């Protein structure tokens, strides 16, 4: 997966999350034409309370149908103060997305992070299934781990997650100003 | 951080697509003209995840105030079936999920890229699609992180006869950083694309090579279902967060409403008391996490076809009720937490 974001002077913004699944989609391209195929059939529960590729679950709303669209946790996202455009956001990580680009957004709104900070600082991740907390090397310190792992996580060190590109807009007394940050993570 | 003061800016992941796109900004198209040059672009420069074999969401917010979305997932084959990756004793079928051609839904990409532009943009197809046709043709470096993500990639592309010629040198040899990676066929596609538009993909020379490398490889996609993919214009899911007005994607994807809902949950705490990385607001989160994860896998499928409860799941009432079930310094184990809470 991989997402951008565009924003231009007229004030619109787009913001755009897409792929192919997996890394490399099904890694079969079709002969003649030159192109990769997605592998999104594995989105959907392939059998219930089996987890897919994310280890995500599911049961009767994501089982396959034909013609049916699997359910995906892309999140492109824009954020607006009072009605102007202020972020715009997204990721690419499978289950890890919805909690990467709430991350971003709370850095900004509850931390006062600028985006390039809201977008560096260290993400956590909890999905449920498994019971797991997820974090990223460096990211937390052991006074924080020890008072988390004292409530009852399970605390594990993963891989980074996700892959940033947002876009901060700003008024200024003529027009705006446009900010951005890409993510020194590059998860894919 | 990246700066504009004129234009605005068009970001990815992929400095070449981000370059186009930037371009196209400055050369006077809208933001939706340079997100259609990205999304062909990165379908060239960046085939781990850009693409014109998927598919995908855009988000828009338009300069009259009006915020749209556009669902142009991919959709399940038409002789798709709900076992169809089970085997005789109705066991997953290792990886026929996963690898080939089975595994694939009817692409939306393309589509999608059309329809925004149709709608919204201001410039020709055939000019934003040109920079990418240009890489294909002519040609770009492998980087190094992509070095390694082909490396990676390397036995699953081994296993088909068409990724073995696109994805390798001679021998099946894997492309080393600095190489030049040229993609003739792709070009040949993205032609099409740009003479026909969408029915360039969908119709014609490349529905009949999809439907033919489909049948020879034990895939299901027809011209049938390439002919009847259709994008979806959809209202976005939309949620607030401390004065700010949050438009996320709505179903097919529960990504926005889980969004909207765990935010909802952390509203009731003030986190900026104690500030980023604080155990007590990791806590907050995480347990809000737990419950729309917990949420998501009973609730959520494609809204057409199954009922999906978007406005109980961002309703804040909702978030308070999980809210207040969040001990000081205890979790609820993941065994214990019922979705929806009844």
């Amino acid at each position: 997966t991989t997402h951008y974001s565009v924003a231009d002077r007229w004030g619109n913004a787009v913001s755009v999350t897409y792929t192919i699944n997996a890394s490399y989609g099904s890694a079969a391209s079709i002969d003649g034409a030159g192109f990769l195929l997605n592998n999104e059939m594995d989105d959907f529960s392939i059998k219930p309370g089996n987890p897919n590729l994310y280890g995500l679950v599911g049961g009767d709303a994501n089982a396959i149908e034909a013609n049916k669209r699997p359910l995906s946790s892309m999140s492109p996202t824009i954020v607006l103060k009072n009605n102007k455009v202020f972020l715009v956001v997204g990721s690419p990580g499978g289950s890890r997305i919805i909690t990467t680009v709430l991350q971003v957004i709370s850095n900004v709104i509850d931390y006062n992070m600028n985006i390039s900070e809201a977008v560096s600082a260290p993400r956590f991740h909890m999905q449920w299934l498994p019971d797991e907390l997820r974090i990223e090397k460096f990211g937390m310190p052991a006074d924080v781990k020890d008072n988390l792992t004292k409530m009852g996580y399970q605390i594990v060190t993963k891989p980074v997650m996700g892959d940033v590109n947002a876009i901060q807009v700003l008024p200024k007394t003529k027009g705006s100003v446009f900010y951005g940050s890409t993510d020194p993570r590059k998860e894919f | 951080p990246i700066k504009n003061t004129k234009v605005g800016l068009a970001l990815s992941s992929h400095p070449l697509a981000s370059e186009i796109g930037q371009k196209v900004l400055e050369e006077g198209g809208n933001a939706i003209d340079a997100a259609v040059a990205i999304g062909f672009a990165l379908a060239v420069v960046h085939p781990a995840a850009g693409n014109i074999g998927g598919g995908g969401f855009a988000v828009i917010h338009l300069a009259n105030g009006e915020n749209v979305a556009l669902d142009f997932r991919e959709k399940a084959p038409l002789k798709a079936t709900k076992n169809m990756f089970l085997d005789k004793q109705g066991n997953v079928v290792p990886k026929l999920s996963e690898d080939g051609y089975l595994a694939a839904g009817v692409p939306g990409t393309v589509a999608g890229m059309e329809a925004m532009l149709k709608k919204y943009g201001t410039k020709k197809l055939s000019q934003l699609i040109d920079p990418a046709i240009k890489l294909a043709e002519n040609g770009y470096a492998i980087s190094q992180r992509q070095a390694e993500t082909l490396k990676e990639a390397r036995e699953r592309f081994l296993k088909y006869s068409s990724s073995k010629k696109y994805f390798f040198k001679k021998g099946h040899l894997d492309y080393q950083e600095g190489d030049l990676f040229v993609q003739k066929d792709l070009a040949k596609t993205l032609n099409q694309i740009k003479t026909l538009g969408a029915k360039g993909f969908y119709q014609g020379q490349v529905a009949e090579l999809i439907e033919k490398d489909m049948k020879k490889n034990g895939g299901i996609i027809t011209k049938e279902d390439l002919a009847s993919y259709n994008v979806k214009w959809r209202k976005p899911v939309v949620g607030s967060y401390r004065g700010y007005k949050i438009i996320s994607m709505s179903p097919p994807s529960s990504g926005g409403t889980h969004l909207i809902q765990i935010l909802n949950v952390m509203e009731n705490a003030d986190l900026s008391a104690l500030g980023y990385g604080a155990s007590k607001n990791i806590h907050i989160a995480a347990e809000a996490m737990r419950q729309a994860y917990a949420d998501r896998s009973v609730y959520m499928g494609d809204a057409d076809f199954v009922s999906v409860p978007v406005d109980k799941l961002i309703n804040k009432a909702y978030a308070k009720k999980i809210f207040d079930t969040i001990q000081p310094d205890t979790v609820t184990p993941s065994s214990q937490i019922k979705p929806g809470m009844g």
